RNA sequence: AGAGAAAUGGGACCAACCUCACAAACGCGUCUCAGAGAUAAUUAAUGAUUUAAUCUUAACCUAAUUAACUCAUAAUAAAUCCAGCCCUAGAACAGGGCACA
RNA sequence: GGGUUUACGACCUCGAUGUUGGAUCAGGACACCCAAAUGGUGCAACCGCUAUUAAAGGUUCGUUUGUUCAACGAUUAAAG
């Protein structure tokens, strides 16, 4: 959360985390959601829309970031670590935007 | 840099690293906390 | 056994040319056997007053190996005699300058400190690579074993040996290398 | 062979005639030394691998001498070559593409007006000279009490060392040694008499043999592009060069007596 | 083993994780009741910097070490194996465990000096110009003191400073 | 960053001035003076132990970097004629000339 | 930790190791005055103050005083 707050997330429009909380491989995605929906991430930019889609039979947790450069970062996280997803998202945001 | 015999962190942002065979207390916020173990 | 006097004397006090590979070998362990063969301490007929001394041809001197951090620590000090002419070169710099100098100085120091040292050093032949003249190659008799066993790298291991060696631990499937 | 960026040219062996003043178009006055190339011939050629392993060696001979005062080997060598004996014989490190056939003559037009050269020669030998003239040491006072010491070197070493160091400056021979002057500019080339006008002073007395070559300084390493690369062949052009080749700044003797504006 | 792959298809970035098959431990260990990998395969005080077939089991493809919480070694064996991997990398074993730099592999440099049992790093040790006298001699360290407990078949101790 | 000038020191030399009643020596006068590697302190790139970071007595290549010190490069570098006579060569011995005239 | 000052000791020399300052020539150490590469500053700039690395090269001319020192005049990149 601190690494995202020190990044200037002002250049992102929508972030949606679609997952099923009754699976066995949603821990990383749940922590990713809690890190990207922290208070500092909220206050650093208020124009962003953070959606948390909860399903029961999707069985494929994933995240989708549409940001105002017309860019779409889609990460279907089934085995990635939360730290790796955080670093990838941060590096991509700081690269484009 | 100050060459000393005993290094100690003077703030919470000082980090101790081993480089060129010596120990170094590096500080990014307060550059006057730069210490080098002789 | 039933030789004549002159051929028996010649056969007994004849000189022998030995070969020595120096690739991936310690200079001191090379110089030990080199100095032994140069002095003639390998002959039961040896004597300090006799001229018993064999030739030693060391090849692959450029590919020599130093143990530990000796390449950067061991220094060689010389003095040109003039004031301010005291030089101290690192072993690595001396090797980059003259490849034979390292093992040459090693054998020179390991040899005895009498006047015979120069004579038996004249019977020492050092070559940086496997480029020995034909005249010297036609004199060799045998090749001495390397004093240090060179270990194989990971790529030099056969697949049979790699599969024969057991996997001591099991990495988890969720880990990423 | 064509010229390459890493090529080296052969040199000459001339005779130091004397010195002359020479004025430039900006009013300055320099001093030039006249070197006359009397009889320069390439005597022998040693291959690169047989001489140095880096560059080949061309041997050049100087002015002609008498047959009756040379040894049998030198006379045999010159008889096999087909030339009369030379006085001074020098060796020049050249590249493999700038080699010339032994027995070819070389002329002063080898150098062109405006160029930098190196000049090697034995300096004027002053014999066994004292320490004050050999090393520029200061003497003791003249008359304030000093007894028989007005030109002595003084102390030569230290008491604890109990010896003197090999680099100790002491009286001895001074002058009869080979020295090289670097970066001498050429102003004028007299082609009729084969004379070169080099800038400044040249080591050695007059009427002595001087070994001239291209300047090996790093500032003039790629100047040989416009110069005649193998050598100056006067029969290749089939057109005689002017009597005097001057530089672009030399006040030629026939001049409008330049005045400022 | 898990691998992270990236797919770029028209300003759309897809990050995917793929799990591939990994080799497991051999079925019959000599000491099954041992808690530690080395100390249960009976390799304690047996390996060295030359045993690359053992040192290469747990390292990253770029020569880095593996975490102890993931491997399972006891702290002393982990430190020993770390120093042995360092010494092997410095001696020249494990040549395929380096990053591939196609831009940097072309500008060749001075040839690598052969070495072995190197304790310190070659870019940090200063040359001993004084070398000391007989009573105060500046000895040169060879090998690591962590390998002083290895089995000595000859009976003589290892000269760690020479 | 870019242009010049000078001083010191190393090595040399008399066209002119100056010392100068030998043809020379001499300064007070004139000419020339350099490329590559390498490092120590100190900066950053990649990256594990310590899936973050971290210049690394962690490996791989990395780059910006003092003076020294080495090396390009320069000088010498054609063996057995030497009585005598000259010499800008020299204490002696050595060394260069003795055909143009 | 060093062995520059004064002292302490009295070990080598009293059938001699000639004793301060200067003139000439200097060799070396670095605990660097200048020149070179940097770190920190209560470093805005010019000037500074400290610390690190580096000893190939330099480190002036005068009045007084026998002076080493010291005061003073004019400079130097500095007058270790
Ligand atoms: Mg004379
Ligand atoms: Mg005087
Ligand atoms: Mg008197
Ligand atoms: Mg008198
Ligand atoms: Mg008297
Ligand atoms: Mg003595
Ligand atoms: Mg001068
Ligand atoms: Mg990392
Ligand atoms: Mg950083
Ligand atoms: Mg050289
Ligand atoms: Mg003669
Ligand atoms: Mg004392
Ligand atoms: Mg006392
Ligand atoms: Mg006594
Ligand atoms: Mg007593
Ligand atoms: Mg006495
Ligand atoms: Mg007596
Ligand atoms: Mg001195
Ligand atoms: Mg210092
Ligand atoms: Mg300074
Ligand atoms: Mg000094
Ligand atoms: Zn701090
Ligand atoms: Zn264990």
């Amino acid at each position: 959360a601190a690494a995202l707050a020190r990044l200037g997330l002002r250049a992102v429009k929508q972030v949606r985390v679609q997952f099923c909380p009754f699976e066995k491989n949603v821990e990383s995605t749940r922590t990713f959601l809690q890190a990207v929906s922290s208070e500092k991430v909220r206050c650093t930019n208020l124009n962003c829309s953070v959606i948390a889609d909860v399903r029961h039979d999707g069985s494929e947790p994933c995240v989708d970031v549409l940001f105002g450069d017309g860019h779409r970062l889609i990460m279907r996280g089934a085995h990635l670590t939360a730290q790796e997803m955080l670093t990838a998202f941060a590096s991509h945001i700081q690269a484009r935007g | 840099f100050k060459t000393k015999g005993v290094l100690k962190k003077r703030c919470r942002d000082c980090y101790l690293v081993k480089r060129r065979g010596r120990w170094f207390i590096y500080c990014k916020t307060n550059p006057k906390h730069k210490q080098r173990q002789m | 056994s039933s030789f004549s006097k002159a051929p028996q004397q010649w056969a007994t006090f004849a000189r022998v040319w030995y070969l020595l590979d120096g690739k991936m070998q310690p200079p001191g362990k090379l110089a030990a056997m080199a100095s032994v063969k140069l002095q003639g301490l390998h002959k039961p007929v040896y004597h300090q007053l006799s001229d018993c001394g064999d030739h030693v041809v060391i090849m692959n001197t450029r590919h020599i190996a130093f143990s530990g951090n000796k390449w950067e620590q061991k220094v060689y000090s010389s003095h040109t005699g003039y004031p301010g002419g005291f030089r101290q070169v690192t072993a690595a710099q001396l090797h980059q300058k003259d490849p034979v100098a390292i093992v040459k100085l090693a054998i020179y120091g390991m040899l005895p400190k009498n006047l015979h040292r120069r004579t038996m050093m004249q019977r020492l032949h050092l070559f940086p690579d496997e480029d020995i003249p034909e005249d010297i190659l036609k004199n060799l008799v045998e090749e001495l074993p390397q004093p240090r066993k060179v270990p194989r790298r990971l790529d030099e291991y056969t697949q049979e040996e790699i599969e024969a060696f057991p996997r001591v631990w099991s990495p988890p499937e969720d880990y990423r290398l | 062979h064509p010229w390459e960026p890493g090529s080296s040219r052969v040199g000459l062996i001339a005779l130091k005639l004397g010195m002359m003043p020479l004025w430039t178009k900006d009013g300055q006055k320099h001093v030039v030394t006249l070197l006359q190339v009397q009889d320069c011939h390439v005597l022998k050629y040693t291959p690169k691998e047989n001489h140095n392993g880096r560059m080949a060696a061309l041997t050049v001979g100087g002015k002609t001498v008498s047959h009756f005062h040379k040894s049998a080997s030198i006379l045999e060598f010159y008889q096999e070559l087909g030339l009369p004996p030379k006085q001074k014989v020098k060796i020049f490190n050249v590249t493999e593409n700038a080699v010339i056939k032994p027995g070819t003559p070389l002329y002063a037009a080898h150098f062109r007006p405006g160029q930098y050269v190196d000049v090697t020669a034995k300096t004027i030998g002053k014999g066994f000279q004292g320490v004050m003239r050999r090393w520029g040491f200061k003497g003791q006072p003249a008359t304030h009490g000093q007894t028989k010491t007005h030109r002595r070197p003084g102390a030569i070493s230290t008491g604890d060392v109990a010896r003197v160091w090999p680099g100790t400056k002491m009286p001895g021979q001074l002058g009869n040694i080979d020295r090289t002057a670097f970066g001498l500019k050429v102003w004028r080339i007299n082609t009729k008499h084969n004379i070169i006008y080099v800038n400044g002073s040249v080591p050695g007395h007059k009427n002595c043999l001087v070994k001239i070559k291209d300047s090996k300084l790093p500032a003039y390493k790629d100047f040989c592009k416009n110069l005649p690369f193998p050598t100056y062949f006067p029969d290749g052009d089939e057109e005689a060069l002017p009597e005097d080749l001057y530089d672009e700044n030399v006040c030629q003797p026939g001049a409008p007596s330049i005045t400022f504006t | 083993f898990r691998e992270v792959v990236e797919i770029l298809d028209g300003k759309t970035t897809i990050i995917e994780g793929r799990i591939t098959e990994t080799p497991q431990e051999s079925p019959n260990p000599p000491n099954p009741t041992g808690q530690c990998p080395i100390c249960r395969w009976n390799l304690k005080h047996k390996y060295n910097y030359e045993d690359v077939l053992l040192l290469s089991q747990f390292i990253r493809p770029h020569g880095g070490m593996l975490p102890r919480r993931i491997t399972g070694l006891c702290q002393e064996e982990h430190l020993k194996i770390e120093e042995c991997v360092k010494m092997a990398h410095r001696a020249g074993l494990l040549p395929n465990h380096r990053p591939k730099l196609p831009e940097g592999f072309v500008p060749k440099s001075k040839p690598r000096l052969n070495r072995y049992l190197t304790r310190w790093s070659p870019r940090s040790v200063k040359p001993i110009y004084n070398k000391g006298h007989r009573w105060n001699k500046v000895r040169m360290p060879v090998g690591s003191p962590l390998l002083k407990d290895n089995v000595s078949y000859s009976g003589r101790p290892l000269l760690l400073y020479h």
